[PDB]
């Protein structure tokens, strides 16, 4: 079953949606400035009225709905992409000559 | 973040319409509670010091039906939280009335 | 008393050990109702007045 | 500290000489009873460790 | 995943600030709004305040 | 005699009379300002008239 789902392929046939790569270290969360702020202030909120909008949809919401709104992103950005690549003529002679 | 009504049925068609749509917060809605009990119940000569204290770090002020489990007791949704009788309220506020 | 005012120091909540209710003189009341209200004033610091 | 390393000290501790030890001299009560606190299981105006 | 050559961290990166801001008087706040919950007088409660 | 007293009731809907519960922490009286005041005679009693 998973021969039948092209597990033999080319690692380098498959193009990511984007026709980039990816490598993202962001600072990110901790809580210590959110803490902070209620201890100064408890009667404040740090969500939005349209974050709690937005929270209520993904209460209310399937894995089917989900899906095909990303699914719908992928081909979206591989269409952006194809775009590009013809665009600017990205080949495996392009790339090597720029290396 | 609840959507809750006495009608089991109702409260899950609610979800896909415009019912979400506008959104409000539980410190929102104390804050607007105290300030305007602050400001009343000076209006009739207590001065309490429910406001006051809202407004120090070491002090926090809730409405009093937070405890509750609200997924439960559904069929008593829409019942306010006054409490005393249409009469009572009229000893008190000097003839002044809510309802009726 | 001395000996209750040698431990008398402050803690690590930057706080004093007790409530001090110092008494020059004393409100004009009889001896039975005086005892009885430092059973109370006792009683007021204790979880729940004790 | 000893030798830790080749029966010769580290590159830390060697060519400490040192100076006069240390006094610890409690301006208030607070140093000594902080020292001998036992923080396991009563109030004793300190933390509550377990 | 044979593909993928993508990835994601995130770092839990703290700063200090306030350079004049009494420590010692926002762990009394910390520890007296916090009494409800976890017990005031601890090591940890002074730890994270 | 108890559930004659409305003992029976959901705790629920019993409401405090503010609507609002309560967390109160606040610095206290601790006494040491008006001992200070009596030793120099400053303000020896803090009583009013009224």
């Amino acid at each position: 079953s998973m021969l039948r789902n092209w597990s033999w392929v080319n690692v380098h046939n498959v193009h990511s949606v984007t026709g980039t790569s990816e490598n993202v270290v962001l600072a990110g969360y901790v809580g210590l400035s959110r803490t902070h702020d209620y201890i100064m202030d408890t009667r404040s909120t740090p969500a939005t009225s349209q974050g709690r909008r937005l929270a209520a949809m993904f209460y209310y919401t399937n894995a089917d709905k989900m899906l095909s709104l990303t699914f719908g992103l992928a081909g979206q950005l591989r269409a952006a992409a194809d775009t590009t690549v013809a665009k600017f003529q990205i080949c495996p002679h392009t790339i090597a000559r720029a290396q | 973040g609840y959507i809750m009504t006495d009608n089991d049925p109702l409260s899950d068609e609610l979800k896909g319409t415009d019912f979400v749509t506008e959104q409000f917060s539980l410190a929102g809605l104390t804050n607007l509670y105290l300030g305007y009990f602050d400001g009343l119940a000076t209006r009739l000569g207590i001065y309490d010091l429910r406001y006051t204290y809202s407004e120090y770090a070491e002090c926090r002020v809730e409405l009093h039906g937070i405890q509750r489990n609200f997924l439960t007791d559904r069929l008593d949704a829409f019942v306010s939280y006054k409490c005393l009788h249409p009469i009572m309220f009229e000893y008190y506020m000097c003839g002044a009335n809510i309802s009726g | 008393m001395e000996t209750v005012m040698a431990g008398l120091q402050k803690t690590v909540m930057n706080e004093l050990n007790r409530v001090i209710v110092s008494i020059a003189d004393v409100p004009k009341l009889p001896a039975h109702r005086i005892r009885n209200l430092i059973a109370v004033l006792a009683a007021v610091s204790k979880p729940n007045l004790g | 500290f000893d030798a830790n390393r080749l029966e010769d000290h580290s590159c830390f501790t060697k060519g400490w000489l040192g100076f006069n030890d240390i006094l610890l001299f409690p301006l208030t009560v607070d140093l000594f009873d902080r020292v001998v606190a036992n923080e396991a299981g009563v109030n004793d105006a300190g933390f509550i460790v377990p | 995943g044979r593909a993928a050559r993508s990835t994601v961290r995130m770092e839990s990166r703290i700063q200090s600030f306030g350079e004049g801001k009494d420590v010692d008087n926002f762990m009394a706040k910390f520890h007296n709004q916090l009494s409800g919950v976890y017990e005031r007088r601890s090591e940890g409660v002074a730890n994270f305040g």
